[PDB]
């Protein structure tokens, strides 16, 4: 009955400090335990730590006091900082509530990703953070035409950007039928590229709207279907 | 760590079970949970308190425990159940939760589907900057594995090719993409370029000729 959203930079330099925010919506943090869990590419889940509603904390001993978790009840935000990062810290980071319940004949217990009292799902979305020396690079956006009586399929190429992610809409969100946006590839340049394709069978216009939050850039591209 | 089988399979509409083995200091004392995750996506809680379901989790998922082993049972398997499942439990001697290594569930019997392929040439604006990207988009294939070969004038190209892994679409089929990066000058150097996509012993080929665009 709850929403948690992770936010912060997707790229951190080696030996520097990774910081993230968990913004909680529709609860008071005075009444909720909130914790952090990460998943490295391909591998196990690892617990980072938790801040209880009473204000005390617990941390994973395996992170060697590199962790700090704080909260601001007034702003509905929980903060995480992890110092001296290496490539071992490249992972997807989740916030979640630690919700407690009575187990019949046993006592009280708690589970991460569960809201107390209502027992609804209470996981954040997850945010990938990559530890890397690479510089931020805004994408170049190119129109795609299959015109090389034809049935015409068109698109936008979002070329040579860093880091992930980017968002694509068409006609400021109005066009959705026949839209397929593909996951990105990493090219030998060391930069990402992805494509969005529109398949439609007139007065119709086609404009792709690309956003790259890491570079605070937005690009609108008109694409011509005709031949 | 809690011990799970790396993989299990069941058929559409049938039952499957996933075990999670631990010790008398974790599963023997504390309450087991279960999480579901589709690769590329986030985590969802399926079970808490050994046997309880969060709001909105359908009752064909059930959880049980005996001694130091917990079990997740899934009845009436659907395509959407294809995912990874992790068990979790508290421990007597720390605040650290203990996780299972995870189990990948495959749901058999799903309908086969050949890939749709679209091949885009480089745009005039890219060629103006002395670069040329060819884009091969691959959609609506099941099962989720293809191989891609690029050719120029019938000769296999190896350099400057990058191909994504297959990823699951909204409609539970799979998509992928392949990129050939050239200079403006190499684009015009050849008569024809081909993207050849092989899926379950069948091959779909698309071609573009620089002379016609």
């Amino acid at each position: 009955q709850v929403q948690l959203q992770e936010s912060g930079p997707s790229l951190v330099k080696p030996s520097q400090t990774l910081s993230l925010t968990c913004t909680v919506s529709g609860l008071s943090l005075s009444d909720h335990n909130v914790g952090w869990i990460r998943q490295a590419p391909g591998k196990a889940l690892e617990w980072l730590g938790v801040i209880y509603k009473e204000g005390d904390k617990d941390y994973n001993p395996a992170l060697k006091s590199r962790l700090s978790i704080t909260k601001d009840n007034s702003k509905s935000q929980v903060s995480l900082s992890l110092s001296s990062v290496t490539t071992e810290d490249t992972a997807t980071y989740y916030c979640a509530t630690l919700g407690c319940y009575f187990v019949e004949g046993v006592g009280y217990d708690c589970t991460y990703g569960l809201q107390h009292t209502t027992f609804h799902d209470a996981w954040g979305q997850g945010l990938l953070v990559t530890v890397s020396s690479a510089s931020t690079t805004a994408p170049k956006v190119y129109p795609l035409s299959s015109c090389c009586s034809s049935t015409v399929t068109l698109g936008c190429l979002v070329s040579s950007y860093m880091p992930e992610p980017v968002t694509v809409t068409w006609n400021s969100g109005a066009l959705k039928s026949g839209v397929h946006t593909f996951p990105a590839v990493l090219q030998s340049s060391g930069l990402y590229s992805l494509s969005s394709m529109v398949t439609v069978p007139g007065t119709q216009t086609f404009t792709c709207n690309v956003a790259h939050p890491a570079s605070s850039t937005k690009v609108d591209k008109a694409v011509d279907p005709r031949c | 760590v809690l011990t799970q089988p790396p993989s299990v399979s069941g058929s559409l509409g049938q039952r499957v079970s996933i075990t999670c083995s631990g010790s008398s200091d974790n599963i023997g004392i504390f309450a087991v949970g279960w999480y579901q995750q589709v690769p590329g996506s986030g985590l969802r809680t399926i079970i808490y308190g050994n046997t309880k379901r969060p709001s909105g989790v359908p009752d064909r998922f059930s959880g049980s425990k005996s001694g130091n082993t917990a079990t997740l049972t899934i009845n009436s398997l659907q395509a959407e159940d294809e995912a990874d499942y992790f068990c979790v439990c508290g421990e007597s001697k720390s605040a650290t939760p203990v996780f299972g290594g995870g189990t990948t569930l495959t749901v058999l019997g799903q309908p086969k589907s050949p890939p749709s392929v679209t091949l885009f040439p480089p745009s005039t604006e890219e060629l103006n900057g002395n670069k040329a990207t060819l884009v091969c988009l691959i959609s609506d294939f099941y099962p989720g594995s293809v191989t891609v070969v690029w050719k120029a004038d019938g000769s296999t190209i190896t350099r400057n090719v990058e191909t994504t892994r297959a990823s699951k679409q909204s409609n539970s089929k799979y998509a992928a993409s392949s990129y050939l990066s050239l200079t403006s000058s190499d684009w015009k150097s050849k008569g024809s370029y081909s993207c050849e996509v092989t899926h379950e012993g069948s091959t779909v080929t698309k071609t573009v000729k620089p002379s016609e665009c």
